[PDB]
């Protein structure tokens, strides 16, 4: 089990909406009930997907209301964390925490451009 | 969830000599899998990680192998000291799953029990019941005969008895046999007695009491 | 580090299990921590943890019912089992673990919990005498409830020979377990033996002097 990223680094603009992608292999229909994701940094919580259902009471303060995940697309091996108006505190090491079946986790880092 | 499938259920094994522990996947973990040893009355201590390498401190003789499906524990110049359920984790996807353990005793030279029997005593004796309790000491194997006997009868259905684990140093077994009678019935009979038959006696020796 | 467990040994069914977990040492910072249980007759089942980040997991098996929460500010974190059953009845272990994808490393010592509409009943304490060169002692803890009561002997200062038995179950619903030492003949004049009995659940405490 091996969970990909098409990107190493996304750099994005200030006030931006951006989208960062997690690949995970599925077989053709997914298991709703098996699929864990997490997506995380460094020590906060954004989002929380465990066994087919989410928990946002678990999201940290930065990310609130802003940073979803978009489900429609999990059925395609895609598990894509959607960040709304960027800033340069969401600048960091990004990762994601995906179990179906076997489980693995990547990380992404992350530039936020200066305004202007 | 990966089911881990451990054989055997238990295992006996002369000191000194090897003990093999398998631990099989339902899928493909390719080596996310531990190994632990959980003593009687302690916390699992975890011996192996990523299937084949020693935590610090754990002897040199507790070996982890294998990859894919297929994992093994092997235990050489086995020691007293090791008796303990031993089991594996995978660490693989989630949920975390254990296999169920597998119990290894130590088989050892016959040891003969030494036998004690108690009558009850008299502040028991004022609420009503009598428990008359007999001790079966520090004996291999395990297999072992209580009859109870009262003014010479056989005694069925009113006694119950209990067994320590393995003791971790001369691993003997000690055995913990009581038979329960209201104080009507025990004022009614004169001679208790407790006999014990063991692969270590040449005969079945008989602890006594009178009452009073 | 060091952990441990804490709370009820006994809850009724269809209340909801509360237990607490004190993280001490090294294992502050570690960034998994565990719950684990072990159903009597059954293979350890793993429950969930919570991580440094707040994030919690639960195994799918139990989810539902399942609360994992923290405070930080204490250095505890804590377990809730709603709506349990008789089979919720197991070992509740709590454990560390260092990262995501890694072995549950360190255990805590696990406490019973006992699922029952049984009320709470302490036990009492009978000493085990005779009516060799080689003499045995031992206490008679009766008629308690629930799991578990623990026994040394001269406050944990003798060891050697001590055997504390499985209780057993008796018709009554209450449990029942001897603890034996044996002892030379040649001290019993002149050497005390005291078994100390604790049953925490219904906060019995007994130390009981057994002579010759």
């Amino acid at each position: 089990f091996t969970v990909t990223v098409p990107k190493d680094l996304y750099v994005v603009e200030y006030g931006s909406n951006m989208t960062i992608e997690c690949k995970f292999p599925v077989e053709k229909q997914l298991d709703l009930a098996a699929l864990i994701v997490y997506w995380e940094m460094e020590d906060k919580n954004i989002i929380q997907f465990v066994h087919g259902e989410e928990d946002l009471k678990v999201q940290h303060s930065s990310y609130r209301q802003r940073a979803r995940l978009l489900k429609d697309q999990l059925s395609l091996g895609n598990a894509a964390l959607q960040i709304t108006d960027v800033k340069l505190q969401d600048a960091g090491v990004y990762r994601c925490m995906i179990s179906y079946g076997g489980a693995d986790y990547k990380r992404i880092t992350v530039k936020v451009n200066a305004p202007y | 969830d990966i089911v881990m499938t451990q054989s055997p259920d238990s295992l006996a094994v002369s000191l000194g000599e090897r003990a093999t522990i398998n631990c099989k996947a339902s899928q493909n973990v390719d080596t996310s899998v531990a190994w632990f040893q959980q003593k009687p009355g302690q916390p699992p201590k975890a011996l192996i990680y990523s299937a084949s390498f020693r935590y610090s401190g754990v002897p040199d003789r507790f070996s982890g192998s294998g990859s894919g499906t297929d994992f093994t524990l092997t235990i050489s110049s086995l020691q007293a000291e090791d008796v303990a359920v031993y089991f594996c984790q995978q660490y693989y996807g989630y949920p975390f799953t254990f296999g169920q353990g597998t119990k290894l005793e130590i088989k050892r030279t016959v040891a003969a029990p030494s036998v004690f029997i108690f009558p009850p005593s008299d502040e028991q004796l004022k609420s009503g019941t009598a428990s008359v309790v007999c001790l079966l000491n520090n004996f291999y194997p395990r297999e072992a005969k209580v009859q109870w006997k009262v003014d010479n009868a056989l005694q069925s259905g009113n006694s119950q008895e209990s067994v320590t684990e393995q003791d971790s140093k001369d691993s003997t077994y000690s055995l913990s046999s009581t038979l329960t009678l209201s104080k009507a019935d025990y004022e009614k009979h004169k001679v208790y007695a407790c006999e014990v038959t063991h692969q270590g006696l040449s005969s079945p020796v008989t602890k006594s009491f009178n009452r009073g | 580090g060091q952990l441990q467990e804490s709370g009820p040994s006994l809850v009724k069914p269809s209340q909801t299990l509360s237990l607490t977990c004190t993280v001490s040492g090294d294992s502050i910072t570690r960034g998994y921590w565990n719950w684990i249980r072990k159903h009597p007759g059954k293979g350890l089942e793993y429950i969930g943890y919570i991580s440094y980040t707040g994030s919690t997991y639960s195994n799918l098996s139990l989810k539902s019912r399942v609360t994992i929460s923290r405070d930080t500010s204490k250095n505890q974190y804590y377990l809730k089992l709603s709506s349990v059953t008789a089979a919720d009845t197991a070992v509740y272990y709590c454990a560390t673990s260092t990262g995501w994808l890694d072995p549950v490393d360190y255990w805590g010592q696990g406490t019973l919990v006992t699922v029952s509409s049984a009320s709470t009943k302490g036990p009492s304490v009978f000493p085990l005498a005779p009516c060799e060169s080689t003499a045995a002692l031992g206490c008679l803890v009766k008629d308690y409830f629930p799991e578990p009561v623990t026994v040394s002997w001269n406050s944990g200062a003798l060891t050697s020979g001590v055997h504390t038995f499985p209780a057993v179950l008796q018709s009554s619903g209450l449990y029942s377990l001897s603890s034996v030492v044996t002892v030379p003949s040649s001290s019993l004049g002149t050497k005390t033996y005291t078994c100390n009995v604790d049953h925490k659940p219904s906060n019995t405490k007994v130390d009981k002097r057994v002579e010759s």
